[PDB]
């Protein structure tokens, strides 16, 4: 025995040392895991008091100011403008104070905020994260794909397939993809979605909005899309606000931007110039250039 | 036991990390996350157990 | 806190003495190509000592 | 054996790209180094001395040099080493002759009184320290026993010699009275006379005077040149503003040491904000002068850096008058009072005066 | 070093693409490291465990030999175990890297998977992989635990049969203990070694394909090889022995001239360029590269090479730093806007495993890195169809022909951008792989038939 005491001392001190390195990775797993998420919680009972799908789709800017450090400064200042139920008001006012904002603070991205909002007549700080993302749709400003059924790329969940993916494709220009890839719709998407559009981030997003029955349209800029998608996207936006009864849009061009039925200016995290008709938007010279 | 640690750990890791806020992940040097999530995930499903 | 390793041991000086092995071997006897037998036994040559 | 380090030699790179752990961030915070440190030992690490010889064959400046503990440690074994080889000589040859060999015969021995190993050490005891016991005597009997008695008494003389002079020259240091020199914590700048002046206070602190004082003093400062000469620790000398011209100094009270910041003085650039803890300068101030008892030359070695160089402030007053002979409160010897001054540069300084000297005249 | 000298056909990087080349400078070198380090246990352990057995016969008998015996011939079923267990590893391993790039995929876009509610998808889909990634590591792990089983237990499986056989089967010495614990630690010291030379073997076997591997990276057509391009015939060719790329091309471009080309889809085009640049096969022509032995060709192609470093080293390619050039070249390239909200500016960990960028900004990098070297030549390559910025593309211009034609910069832009289709200097219209001529914009419109 006194023999192996020596391997024994040296394998035990070695195997102790790589203990110590793997321990260290548990020790950052562990590090991970003490990350808590602070918005998700619910507050209200759901069996029955809330309605089964918000419909009327109300909206008012109670001066909501968002901070997520809570210490430096806000995004927003103050705002209160109010859209118009029917109606697309969409402002590209500082690129980097309110529309951004404006969209985190809808979907829970910015879900505490000084003030609050009314969504279809009720309070959204009340709900779930999920639900308050669940009777809603968005796009996003950068393209992302990969591999996966298309027809759980639009719905996932709902999973309605031909009846409304079919006519969510009807309003897309994507024809290749019917014939030109290998199955379609119960094909995945290949190569990781380098190989259809620069168009496939809209028409899969309007995808999504068509099949989530949108009670709310929002829409983004764009990084580099084709022409021919700009007028297929901006018409179907058209079309949903007349079926679906509900859109709005924003962008950071100046003339694209005055491509819209209402527009404002909104700055410094409150409001620069806000006209109901929008006439008066081509009127004012100085707030048009301000863009562009 | 290393088995069960792997599964438990790895599906109670993949829960948290979607229960979370995305200002973090903006905030998160977006490789970090990466790493701690197959290199030591790989350690602790493929070498704690030997 | 460790620091450039010694002559012996640097990669240009090995490097140096592999391609000498490559060299005398190919040119000392007649084999253009290097094959499996060549790359073996040029490693033995170089290493051996 | 028992490990399995060696039964997989793949590798996945799926996980990449883990950097910034802002841990090496503080490391770098740690402070720079000092020339030369408040008590002297100047902090400069020799590297890649080629020996070839130079440090042991200056053996009895190395034998000064050494500790006390260590010279007793060298002492004791130089005795003990020749006493106990010498006592195996004198063994072996008393062994030879057959005077070992108990009740041998009549055969007068060549060393009486040998009978172990034991008496033969008490007998070298007694032929090197000389202490010549009675018991223990050299008979006429074997030449060897002589010759080897001639040369135990001349090995040591010369072993008693040599500590002799070892001992006079580490008796006489002078790092036990180097110490004994007071200076400042930190110096401090201030206008005499309208003009800039780096002051600074040493002082003697042994009533023994220290004769021939000298006071150098030196920035240590990386520096180019024009033609790109760069220079890590280019020395410059610096006059004491002495009024006689010479830096010599005689140390009573304790003095107030500057020099004027004239056009020539390499701190002619300084201002108080070039001063700041990090700022890369550093004075140099060697004292020497004898030591008036042993006549033995010292230095003492002292540095001021930037952070403990402060603007603006005098040295309080610290010599008083008693009854009848003065008073010096050595308590006051590094307080500086306030005081207020211009917080330009000193070239600033000069070319305002020059300007405004011009305008009024 | 074998890297740089070779060539550039669709036949090597068409199969060898850069992951088999990363396997292999990673993990075959690493085996034959390995193989190198166990070398001298596949020639000693033979003589430790022959010795071993030898002198354990004379401690006790014949029934040491027995129990020598036993290990010996369950060293094949633990071999057979431990290739197994390997098998599974790698099916473990390719199921890893499946689930790894789904995660990739996954968490990058968290921006529009949790605003559209979209976690239970992408959480089942990882679910179900790890669901079959839990069976192959179920499998490694049993092969495993019966390698360490049979690791631990054959050392008291053999001293248990041999001295139970001492006793009854042979029934020959009373085991005084001289003998016993002399046997045991022979057993230590026989079990170390028996249960590793299995392992041995393998990693012999595995430096064998090392050296296979390399080998067959090593047997690939590699080494092609006044005026700056004076060129006679320029037919070259991509395979080393026919498949011709041109035929017929001469050229003779004094410095500044900026001799812009044209081509079509993909007719042409970088194959010039390439075939220009000497990493073609040139079989049907005569060229005589001299300066004013070759120069620091400046040059770009379709997919722009990256450094994945910070976007400063990435630009600045290994050079020193001049702010007159540099705000030159980022302005007319007018990088600052591009690099506007990436989180450090230039600092940004541009390049794979890190910071995902589009084609018009990658064109400026690419574009920008290539100008600031200060050199002579500069063969940009279609810069304008990726960023089609109209602004910046006139900028682009302003600067490229103000700043390459003055210092004798020559910029062959060889591309389709109309705002300057026709050029400012020498001209050559390349179509279906023949180009006509290589002169003056006159003599261009003298035979009026490319009208725009
Ligand atoms: C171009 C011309 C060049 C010169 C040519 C000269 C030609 C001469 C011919 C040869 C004769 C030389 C005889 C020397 C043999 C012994 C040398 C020796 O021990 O000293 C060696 C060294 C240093 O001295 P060196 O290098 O020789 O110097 C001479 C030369 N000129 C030089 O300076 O390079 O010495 C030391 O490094 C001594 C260290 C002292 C430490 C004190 C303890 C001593 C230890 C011994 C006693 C320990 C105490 C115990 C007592 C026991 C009693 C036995
Ligand atoms: C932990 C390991 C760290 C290693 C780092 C270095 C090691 C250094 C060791 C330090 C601790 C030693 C403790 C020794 C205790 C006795 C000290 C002693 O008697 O000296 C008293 C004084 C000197 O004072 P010091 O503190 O030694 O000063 C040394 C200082 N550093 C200097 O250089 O200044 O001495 C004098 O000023 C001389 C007065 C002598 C008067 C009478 C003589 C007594 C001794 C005579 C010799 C006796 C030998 C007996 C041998 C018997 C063998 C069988
Ligand atoms: C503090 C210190 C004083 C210590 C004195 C030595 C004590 C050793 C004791 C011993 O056995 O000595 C022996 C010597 O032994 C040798 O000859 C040993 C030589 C040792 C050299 C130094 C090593 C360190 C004594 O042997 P001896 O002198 O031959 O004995 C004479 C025999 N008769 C007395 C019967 C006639
Ligand atoms: C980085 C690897 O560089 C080394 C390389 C060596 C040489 C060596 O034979 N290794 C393999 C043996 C073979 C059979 C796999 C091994 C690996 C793990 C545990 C023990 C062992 N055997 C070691 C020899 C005695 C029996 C057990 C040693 C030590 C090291 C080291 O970490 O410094
Ligand atoms: N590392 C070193 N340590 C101590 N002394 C040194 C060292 N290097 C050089 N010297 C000494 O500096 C002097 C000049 O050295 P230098 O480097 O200029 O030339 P050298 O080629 O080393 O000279 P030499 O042949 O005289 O030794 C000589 O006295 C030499 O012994
Ligand atoms: N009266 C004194 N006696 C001995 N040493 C002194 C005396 N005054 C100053 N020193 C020495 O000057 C240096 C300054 O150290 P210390 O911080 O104690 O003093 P200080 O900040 O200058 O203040 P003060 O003069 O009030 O003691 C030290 O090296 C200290 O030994
Ligand atoms: N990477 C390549 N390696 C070898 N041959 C190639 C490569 N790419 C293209 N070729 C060959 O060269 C021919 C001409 O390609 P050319 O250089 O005109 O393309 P290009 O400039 O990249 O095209 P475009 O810019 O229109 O996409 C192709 O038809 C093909 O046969």
């Amino acid at each position: 025995y006194a023999l192996m005491v020596s391997n024994y001392l040296n394998w035990m001190v070695r195997n102790l040392a790589d203990m110590e390195i793997q321990l260290g990775a548990v020790k950052r797993i562990h590090a991970l895991l003490k990350t808590e998420a602070e918005s998700y919680e619910g507050l209200l009972a759901p069996s029955l008091i809330p309605k089964n799908w918000p419909d009327q789709g109300k909206i008012q800017i109670q001066n909501l100011s968002v901070r997520y450090d809570s210490s430096l400064k806000p995004v927003l200042k103050h705002v209160n403008t109010l859209i118009s139920p029917g109606q697309k008001i969409g402002i590209c006012g500082r690129t980097g104070s309110g529309k951004s904002s404006f969209s985190l603070a809808f979907f829970r991205m910015v879900d505490m905020f000084e003030g609050r909002i009314i969504i279809d007549g009720i309070d959204i700080a009340k709900l779930p994260l999920h639900t308050l993302r669940s009777r809603l749709s968005i796009i996003l400003q950068d393209p992302v794909l990969f591999s996966g059924t298309i027809r759980f790329n639009l719905d996932p969940e709902k999973k309605c397939s031909d009846s409304t993916l079919w006519e969510a494709l009807e309003i897309a220009q994507l024809k290749l993809v019917v014939k030109a890839l290998p199955g379609g719709l119960d094909a995945i998407i290949t190569e990781g979605g380098e190989n259809f559009s620069q168009g496939q981030r809209q028409l899969f997003c309007l995808a999504r909005a068509f099949v989530r029955k949108t009670s709310i349209f929002i829409m983004d800029e764009a990084t580099a899309s084709i022409d021919m998608a700009t007028e297929n996207i901006l018409q179907k936006v058209v079309m949903t606000a007349f079926a679906d009864r509900t859109v709005v849009t924003i962008a950071h061009r100046v003339h694209t931007i005055l491509s819209a039925d209402l527009v404002m200016v909104l700055k410094r995290g409150a409001i620069l110039e806000f006209d109901k008709p929008e006439t008066l938007l081509s009127q004012k010279d100085s707030v048009f250039a301000s863009f562009v | 036991t290393g088995l069960k640690v792997a599964k438990r750990l790895h599906r109670s890791l993949l829960n948290r990390i979607i229960l979370a806020p995305m200002r973090f992940f903006e905030t998160t040097p977006l490789g970090s996350i990466l790493n701690r999530f197959s290199s030591d995930c790989n350690t602790i499903d493929q070498h704690i157990p030997s | 806190a460790i620091a450039k390793l010694p002559i012996a041991m640097r990669a240009l000086t090995n490097y140096q003495r592999l391609c000498v092995a490559f060299d005398a071997q190919a040119r000392k006897d007649t084999q253009s190509p290097q094959g499996a037998r060549a790359i073996w036994r040029a490693l033995c040559h170089a290493f051996g000592r | 054996m028992l490990s399995r380090k060696g039964i997989i030699p793949e590798e996945y790179v799926l996980t990449r790209l883990a950097e910034d752990p802002t841990e090496p961030r503080y490391r770098t915070r740690e402070r720079r180094a000092r020339f030369v440190s408040k008590k002297g030992n100047c902090n400069v690490a020799h590297k890649n001395i080629r020996e070839q010889g130079r440090f042991l064959q200056d053996v009895f400046t190395t034998l000064v040099d050494l500790k006390w503990p260590h010279t007793l440690l060298i002492f004791t074994m130089s005795f003990l080493c020749s006493w106990l080889l010498f006592a195996m000589v004198w063994w072996l040859i008393a062994f030879a002759h057959g005077d070992l060999a108990p009740g041998e015969g009549t055969n007068v021995p060549c060393v009486t009184s040998i009978h172990s190993f034991s008496s033969a050490f008490l007998f070298s005891i007694e032929v090197q320290v000389t202490i010549g016991f009675g018991g223990r005597m050299v008979t006429e009997e074997c030449p060897l026993a002589i010759l080897i008695l001639i040369v135990q008494n001349i090995v040591g003389l010369m072993i008693n010699a040599i500590m002799l002079g070892c001992i006079f020259m580490k008796t006489a240091q002078a790092h036990r009275r180097a110490e004994t020199l007071i200076f400042s914590k930190h110096a401090v700048i201030t206008l005499r006379h309208g003009r800039l002046c780096f002051m600074l206070r040493v002082g003697d602190l042994r009533k023994s005077m220290i004769i021939s004082a000298t006071i150098h003093m030196q920035v240590v400062r990386k520096t180019t040149s024009p033609e790109g000469e760069v220079v890590p620790l280019h020395q410059v000398d610096i006059p004491m503003e002495n009024g006689v011209g010479g830096n010599s100094i005689f140390l009573v009270a304790p003095l107030i040491i500057y020099h004027v910041i004239d056009s020539n003085s390499p701190l002619y650039d300084l201002a108080p904000s070039d001063l700041h803890h990090h700022q890369d300068l550093e004075i140099i101030v060697i004292l020497e002068g004898v030591v008036e008892t042993t006549g033995i030359t010292t230095q003492a070695r002292t540095s001021y850096l930037a952070d403990e160089i402060l603007w603006g402030q005098r040295f309080v007053p610290i010599v008083a008058e008693e009854d009848g002979r003065y008073s010096v409160d050595y308590s006051k010897f590094g307080n500086t009072v306030k005081v207020p001054t211009p917080l330009c540069t000193a070239r600033q300084l000069d070319e305002d005066r020059s300007l405004l000297d011009a305008l009024t005249l | 070093n074998k890297i740089m000298h070779m060539s550039t056909s669709n036949l090597s990087m068409g199969e060898m693409t850069a992951g088999q080349i990363c396997n292999l400078v990673a993990i075959d070198t690493n085996q034959l490291m390995w193989f190198f380090f166990l070398c001298p246990n596949l020639w000693t352990m033979p003589v430790q465990i022959i010795v071993g057995v030898i002198l354990l016969y004379y401690i006790l008998g014949v029934s040491a030999l027995i129990g020598a015996a036993v290990i010996i011939l369950l060293a094949p079923v633990q071999y057979f175990v431990a290739t197994k267990l390997s098998q599974a590893q790698r099916t473990t391993l390719e199921h890893s890297n499946e689930r790894l790039k789904q995660t990739n995929e996954m968490l990058r876009g968290m921006k529009l998977l949790k605003l559209y509610a979209w976690e239970s998808i992408f959480c089942s889909r990882v679910e179900v992989t790890r669901r079959k990634e839990m069976t192959s590591l179920r499998a490694f792990a049993v092969y495993t635990s019966i390698s360490i089983f049979m690791n631990t237990a054959i050392p008291i499986a053999a001293v248990l049969i041999t001295f139970v056989g001492h006793v009854s089967f042979f029934k020959e010495s009373d085991l005084s203990p001289s003998v016993a614990f002399a046997s045991l630690s022979l057993f230590h010291i026989l079990v170390t070694p028996l249960f590793l030379l299995s392992s041995v073997v393998r990693s012999t076997v595995k430096a064998l394909v090392s050296v296979q591997k390399l080998s067959e990276f090593l047997s690939s057509a590699e080494i092609r090889e006044n005026f700056c391009v004076q060129i006679i015939g320029g037919f070259f060719t991509w395979t080393p022995d026919g498949i011709p790329t041109l035929s017929n091309i001469t050229i003779r471009i004094p410095r500044g001239q900026l001799t812009m080309i044209v081509g079509q889809v993909g007719c042409g085009k970088s194959s010039l360029l390439l075939a220009t640049l000497g990493e073609m096969q040139k079989v049907s022509g005569a060229v005589f590269w001299n300066s004013n032995s070759r120069g620091p060709v400046a040059y770009a192609s379709q997919k722009p090479w990256l450094l994945n470093a910070t976007v400063e080293e990435n630009i600045t390619f290994e050079s020193p730093f001049n702010k007159q050039r540099y705000k030159m070249v980022i302005e007319a390239c007018s990088l600052q806007p591009d690099i506007d909200i990436l989180p450090h500016g230039d600092q940004t960990q541009i390049g794979e495993r890190g910071i995902n960028l589009s084609g018009g900004q990658r064109q400026r990098i690419s574009v920008a890195r290539a100008l600031y070297q200060q050199t002579n030549v500069v063969f940009l390559d279609d810069p304008f169809s990726a960023l089609d910025v109209h602004l910046s593309d006139h900028l682009m211009q302003a600067g490229i022909l103000e700043l390459l034609r003055d210092d004798k910069r020559t910029v062959v832009l060889v591309t389709h951008k109309l705002q300057y289709l026709p050029h400012a200097d020498w001209i050559i219209a390349m179509k279906d792989g023949t180009i006509q001529r290589e002169g003056t914009l006159k003599d261009f419109q003298r035979s009026e038939c490319q009208l725009f």
